[PDB]
């Protein structure tokens, strides 16, 4: 039942400050240091620094000129600030449980937050358009039909797609997002289903673009 | 700092195969080494710490090895018999000083050839009101990953106006899926009739074409 949940703004312009918070459930912060770790496509996994329940900190020297961390024990929360961001700070940022006071050499990471995607860009937030990929006879095969949703023209990442409010998971493929020539992302989510069901089953793609607070429920019907 | 070098960059193996991945520290780190598994879109999960101790919940097919000496620099992660859910990138990390990670090893699964099922989708009327038309070609549940997808409009080969995306390898059946998306202006879409995607793949004896005609029942 021990878990870390994190949040914070994921679109920043260059020179702005990154601010993230992590919340711990199922135990208190006492007894461990708590770390921030990021992952970028070009530099891989990088440890940023750590803090304990008393607010003592130690930072990777590569970040010491720009980083701050704080802790609020009354909320079992801890925070990261990274000043003066550049494109080199785009990446996925994770909080994690680190070393235990009871063991000097124990700074591996056994519990992690879910990650926050941070994009440093001049481009503005934009929510997606959602269009049906309608099943047809040009989309059927030996009793199997394919259908989907095109999630187009949004920024930044990420978007989440579910089907039928989460009730439909078998046969779903949600493609990695790709940047279009416009500079906006697009992806499709598809699912294969019995062609026997097109007759009678409702298929809804539920799209959530949290960066723009956009939600769309698109019904996908044969044309 | 102490730097970690992982080898190989990528590894392909079949289900049931033994797998070895290695990590070298730039100076001695004793047993202060952890191994992680990461799936796309998720946090890493620890597999091994103290170089050879399995973490809770980790299946017995994973093991960690080193020479057992305080001077150790060289470490191995072994999967005795690979399972389909093991497709992932694997990372080492030392904690002899400031934590540092290796660059990762991407583990891919080899399986039998599977031809794609091919589907084509016309643009929606809703989208056409915006001035653009997207046409989507889906290649579903195939292996290996390499495929060629060519678009034709009224049988004229298209270049420069399509993009592809490929899924992560499936953790149950080890297949890939692929989307190819053709972007046209509404005017260009309305002026032409036949829209076709042509797919070449190892599992197809000859290329498959899926097509539709704009405005057909």
């Amino acid at each position: 039942q021990v878990q870390l949940q994190q949040w914070g703004a994921g679109l920043l312009k260059p020179s702005e400050t990154l601010s993230l918070t992590c919340a711990l459930y199922g135990r208190s912060l006492n007894g461990n240091y708590w770390s921030w770790i990021r992952q970028s496509p070009g530099k891989g996994l990088e440890w940023i620094g750590e803090i304990n329940h008393s607010g003592s900190t130690y930072f990777n020297p590569s970040f010491k000129s720009r980083v701050a961390m704080s802790v609020d024990t009354s909320k079992s929360q801890f925070s990261l600030k990274l000043n003066s961001v550049t494109a080199a700070d785009t990446g996925i940022y994770f909080c994690a449980r680190g070393k235990r006071y009871s063991a000097s050499y124990s700074n591996y990471f056994g519990v992690w937050g879910q990650g926050t995607q941070v994009t440093v860009s001049s481009a503005s937030t934009k929510g997606p358009s959602v269009f049906p990929l309608a099943p047809s006879s040009k989309s059927t095969s030996g009793g199997t039909a394919a259908l989907g949703c095109l999630v187009k023209d949004y920024f930044p990442e990420p978007v989440t797609v579910s089907w039928n409010s989460g009730a439909l998971t078998s046969g779903v493929h949600t493609f990695p997002a790709v940047l279009q020539s416009s500079g906006l992302y697009s992806l499709s989510s598809v699912v294969t289903v019995p062609s026997s069901s097109l007759g009678t089953q409702t298929y809804i793609c539920n799209v959530n673009h949290k960066p723009s607070n956009t939600k769309v429920d698109k019904k996908v019907e044969p044309k | 700092d102490i730097q970690m070098t992982q080898s190989p960059s990528t590894l392909s193996a079949s289900v049931g195969d033994r797998v070895d991945i290695t990590c070298r520290a730039s100076q001695s780190i004793s047993r202060w080494l952890a191994w992680y598994q990461q799936k796309p879109g998720k946090a890493p999960k620890v597999l091994i710490y103290e170089a050879s101790l399995l973490a809770n919940g980790v299946p017995s097919r994973f093991s960690g090895h080193f020479n057992g000496r305080e001077s150790a620099t060289d470490f191995t992660l072994t999967i005795s018999s690979l399972q389909p859910d093991d497709v992932a990138t694997y990372y080492c990390q030392h904690y002899m000083a400031d934590p540092r990670f290796g660059q990762g090893t991407k583990l891919e699964i080899k399986r039998t050839v599977a031809a794609p099922s091919v589907f084509i989708f016309p643009p929606s009327d809703e989208q056409l009101k915006s001035g653009t038309a997207s046409v989507v070609c889906l290649l579903n549940n195939f292996y290996p990953r390499e495929a060629k997808v060519q678009w034709k409009v009224d049988n004229a080969l298209q270049s420069g106006n399509s993009q592809e995306s490929v899924t992560e390898q499936d953790s149950k059946d080890s297949t890939y899926s692929l989307s190819s998306t053709l972007t046209l202006s509404k005017a260009d879409y309305e002026k032409h009739k036949v829209y076709a995607c042509e797919v070449t793949h190892q599992g197809l004896s000859s290329p498959v074409t899926k097509s539709f005609n704009r405005g057909e029942c």
